[PDB]
RNA sequence: ACUUCUCCUGCACCUUAUGAGAAACCAAAGUCUUUGGGUUCUGGGGGGAGUAUGGUCGCAAGGCUGAAACUUAAAGGAAUU
RNA sequence: AGUGAUUGGAUGAUAGGAAUCCAAACCCCUUUCAGAGUAACAAUUGGAGGGCAAGUCUGGUGCCAGCAGCCGCGGUAAUUCCAGCUCCAAUAGCGUAUAUUAAAGUUGUUGCAGUUAAAAAGCUCGUAGUUGGAUUUCUGCUGGAAGGCCAAUUCUAGCAUCCUUCUGGACUUUUACUUUGAGAAAAUUAGAGUGUUUCAAGCAGGCUUGUCGCCUUGAAUACUCAGCAUGGAAUAAUAAGA
């Protein structure tokens, strides 16, 4: 009845037990500190999107005016997001991304990147917790993906601890008890 | 072979529409039988009350007594006979006990060790697994 | 199959094993931190007994 | 290990150092008889990279003759180095590692170069079969189709290693016929890439040079034992 | 049906001939024994 | 084979059978490549050669020699 | 009438293939994943069954057309020891 | 770089306020007094012979009970049953049953098969149906407008004997075919733009001590056999034969 569209992000793949697949992703766990096999699926099929798209045009022609609209603007968001860098923008560098660019370019890795969190398992701790100004607000989301001039921006937030604030609460029972 | 020619729509149309009830798989799907047949009712479950209690023996290699309930659907009160999962649950029956039966899942045909295509998934609305858990 | 298979045995092996609880264990970490585990003792067949 | 005595004018050639790689062999078409030829090219750390040798499959063997059976064991072994260089060996033997050891020796021995394309735009190392290229062995045809980059490889899993130790990094693999025989997939496989150098192109209307092979230019060493 | 194979005889079997044969005797009776009833 | 700005990529190229034009791959071990020396006047003289391949597939066929005569007529020292 | 030689049109035969095939074998079973000259008919695991019922032809014997319930993990092909 | 309950100090689940929201409650978002040390605030669901990732472990049972989608385990040493321990897979989800899609080049237009595996009517005639040989203004030079790129590629006028009734349409047998164009509701679908905290979404927003606020603000665009229209030299039907 109500109006609202909706989709899913991942979907699982056709075989369940390959120890080639399963080594793989393992690795892109430990690298990057996940929390299970559905985050590296919805990246999987996020760069699908971006992939079978630009396979469309490329099959075309270079003067085809369907191509040099919708891949420029398929590259400004490759350039936009950090994830093509600017001095290649030839639509066929696209297909040569891996989820490795991907995962790299979330807000997991761009704390620890940053260095603030000091591992990769404790910057996932900070950034659920309510730290971290990224901008001008706060964000609370692991899986954010920053765009590039916002990266240099991303900071303690204001409140908290390591921002300057109340020291939480088991602080404060230390220091009123004592 | 083929005729390959542009105006050669019908020859084409024609030969599959005929030549798909050939299929086996087909035929179960697209007869009227399949409304006939089955004591269900191109239904996934169905409940009814058990009639007997019954053992039946496994085909060679295997020996065994198998423990299945003849069954009869409320809505046919078709006789039917279900394979109880598991060891024991026999004793849990109970003769005039309501029992849910879902397929073996071999489509009917017939599962392992004869003539059996239904399974029974609940008694009483209990369920198998929770008793034999215990949980 | 025959119908007339007995029923008296049915519950045998269920009623004859001998009983034992489960041992108190310390619990194990889920979710990211079994994924944590799970790298590290691979990196650094996977049961292998006497 | 170890210093092999050469035998044939190839194997007196290349432990001297004469022959500087496969490629020149592989141009003139001429049979290495002995895996210790190969072996010197492809030296460790040197080789840039090593062979590497993997064994796909071990299958038991019986024949009934008399009283009793006899079982051999047959072990099919690829090997490869990636950047276009594959091989594929099979050997049988009354025991398992003995069969592997001569499987080895046989996959080095029909060693063959595969030449890999790009499959529209053509920017920074090939990536793929240079064209739509069909193999058949025995009742199995399978076809290796040139896919855009970061495809990866789509076949059967058997398919992925045998055409990863050739270095093609994207496939669309088709696969009619029994595919469970495992001897005969490989084989058909292999066959396909040891094809793709086969197929003329109109990069290669160009006439040929003709150098001098070199059973003609080191003639007068050969001269001598 | 059969068709072509219809006396294939791969393995063990009564032989095609024979089989003909013995359904027709039994189709043969089926008829006067319908016929009975009308 | 090129790619982007020269650099001619892949590892050598196959022998062209003069019979016939068509590439002899790695492993056809009944190729051939005959030398056919020339003279100077009042010779005698070797060294200086034409070269020429044809391949296993021209060879089982029995057409090897009716092609080679083809090949060394327009060179000049055949008159057929 | 016979000898030597060429031409089409017949029934075949021998030899061979970087042509094909699962193999046996094959101048067609070749020119088919490098897949499209034109067209007719037939088949879709093995039984049940060329059975049942209905139709139609037949003086009959039977012919042509022709199911299902249930059943079963193999039937079948070519070569090897 | 990993382990080791060996101690060690550093956010919301919850419960109640505040304001906000709401037609009136409520939830979200803010900020608040309390609020974790086996972090007892305790993650389960299916498996561990093969296919299928993961134990020739240890007890009990002895073709029994039972497992088992298929192949197969059990007849007194069970890598499959019933347990324990350990490990594997997915994870706030996971297993089962039925129908359906891919896998199925196992319905095959693309794209199968028919000597022996399933299958060429015993053989000729034959009406629709399907498919039908070659052949009828081709070549050359001189412009013109564009044109990508450090002259090619388009389109177009002439001249080799090329209409005219007028001042754009009438004639060139007729269609199919192809091209461009019209008209065809949105939602959904692809897709331009935009930090709903991310995201599924949504169609909003964004600048700024300025006040007739500004961005003469955005919410693009594609898609929708038969029918109507049109440029065109091939191909194929079809017509004919002053």
């Amino acid at each position: 009845k109500s109006y609202r569209t909706y989709s899913k992000t991942a979907r699982s793949p056709k075989r369940p037990f390959e120890k080639e697949r399963l080594d793989q992703e393992m690795k892109l766990l430990g690298e990057y500190g996940l929390k299970n096999k559905r985050e590296v699926w919805r990246v999987q099929y996020a760069l699908a999107k971006i992939r079978s798209a630009a396979r469309e045009l490329l099959t075309l022609e270079e003067k085809d005016p369907r191509r040099v609209f919708q891949g420029t603007a398929l590259l400004r968001r490759m350039v936009r997001l950090g994830l093509l860098g600017e001095s290649e923008q030839k639509l066929d560098y696209v297909l040569g991304l891996t989820v490795a660019k991907f995962l790299e370019r979330r807000l997991q890795t761009k704390v620890f990147k940053l260095g603030l969190a000091k591992s990769i398992h404790h910057a996932r701790v900070l950034i659920r917790q309510r730290h971290i100004r990224v901008g001008k607000h706060i964000v609370d989301i692991p899986s954010f993906m920053v765009r590039v001039d916002s990266e240099k921006h991303v900071d303690y937030a204001i409140t908290s601890p390591f921002g300057g604030g109340r020291p939480g609460r088991v602080k404060r029972r230390s220091l009123k008890g004592g | 072979g083929k005729p390959n020619g542009i105006r050669t729509a019908r020859k084409l149309r024609s030969r599959r529409r005929v030549q798909k009830w050939a299929d086996k798989t087909y035929k179960k799907a697209h007869l009227g039988t399949r409304w006939k047949a089955n004591p269900f009712g191109g239904s996934s479950h169905a409940k009814g009350i058990v009639v007997e209690k019954l053992g039946i023996e496994a085909k060679q290699p295997n020996s065994a007594i198998r423990k299945c309930v003849r069954v009869q659907l409320i809505k046919n009160g078709k006789k039917i006979t279900a394979f109880v999962p598991r060891d024991g649950s026999l004793n849990y029956i109970d003769e005039n006990d309501e029992v849910l039966v879902a397929g073996f899942g071999r489509s009917g045909h017939a599962v392992g060790d004869p003539g059996v295509r239904f399974k029974v998934v609940k008694v009483a609305g209990a369920s198998l697994l929770a008793l034999f858990k215990e949980k | 199959g025959k119908v007339h298979g007995s029923l008296a045995r049915a519950g045998k092996v269920k009623n004859q094993t001998p009983k034992v609880a489960k041992k108190e264990k310390k619990k194990p970490p889920t979710g990211r931190a079994k994924k944590r585990q799970q790298f590290n003792r691979r990196f650094t067949g996977p049961n292998a007994q006497t | 290990l170890k210093d092999w005595v050469p035998i044939t004018k190839l194997g007196r050639l290349v432990r001297d150092g004469k022959i500087s790689s496969i490629e020149e062999i592989y141009l003139f078409s001429l049979p290495i008889k002995e895996y210790q030829i190969i072996d010197h090219f492809f030296q460790p750390g040197n080789c840039a990279a090593p062979l590497k040798d993997d064994v796909m499959k071990i299958m038991p063997v019986q024949k009934q003759t008399r009283a009793g059976q006899r079982t051999r064991f047959k072990a099919f072994v690829a090997v490869g180095d990636s950047n276009g260089h594959c091989g594929l060996g099979v050997k049988c033997a009354k025991e398992v590692a003995t069969a592997i050891r001569g499987a080895i020796i046989a996959a080095k021995l029909s060693l063959v170069p595969v030449r890999r394309g790009y499959w529209g735009n053509k920017i920074g190392e090939p990536h793929t079969v240079p064209m739509k290229v069909s193999g058949r062995c025995g009742s199995v045809r399978v076809r290796l189709i040139p896919a855009p980059r970061g495809t990866h490889i789509v076949g059967a899993p058997t398919t992925k290693k045998i055409l990863g130790f050739a270095g093609i990094k994207d496939c669309f693999s088709n696969s009619k016929g029994s595919t469970k025989t495992r001897g005969n997939f490989m084989k058909a496989l292999f066959d396909a890439l040891s094809q793709t150098y086969g197929y003329l192109t109109p990069e290669l209307w160009t006439p040929t040079v003709y150098t001098k092979s070199p059973y003609q230019e080191w003639s007068d060493y050969l001269a001598r034992t | 049906a059969h068709g072509a194979s219809r006396y294939k005889k791969a393995r063990a079997k009564m032989r095609w001939k024979w089989k003909k044969k013995r359904t027709r005797r039994l189709q043969r009776k089926r008829r006067k024994m319908r016929q009975r009833s009308r | 084979m090129q790619n982007d700005e020269g650099r001619i990529v892949d590892l050598y190229i196959p022998r062209k059978c003069s019979a016939t034009g068509r590439l002899i791959p790695a492993k056809e071990h009944g190729a051939v490549q005959i030398n056919v020396g020339q003279v100077d006047e009042h010779g005698r003289y070797t060294g200086e050669y034409h070269a020429v391949a044809i391949s296993g597939a021209v060879r089982q066929r029995g057409e090897s020699d009716a092609c080679l005569n083809r090949l060394m007529h327009e060179k000049g020292l055949l008159s057929f």
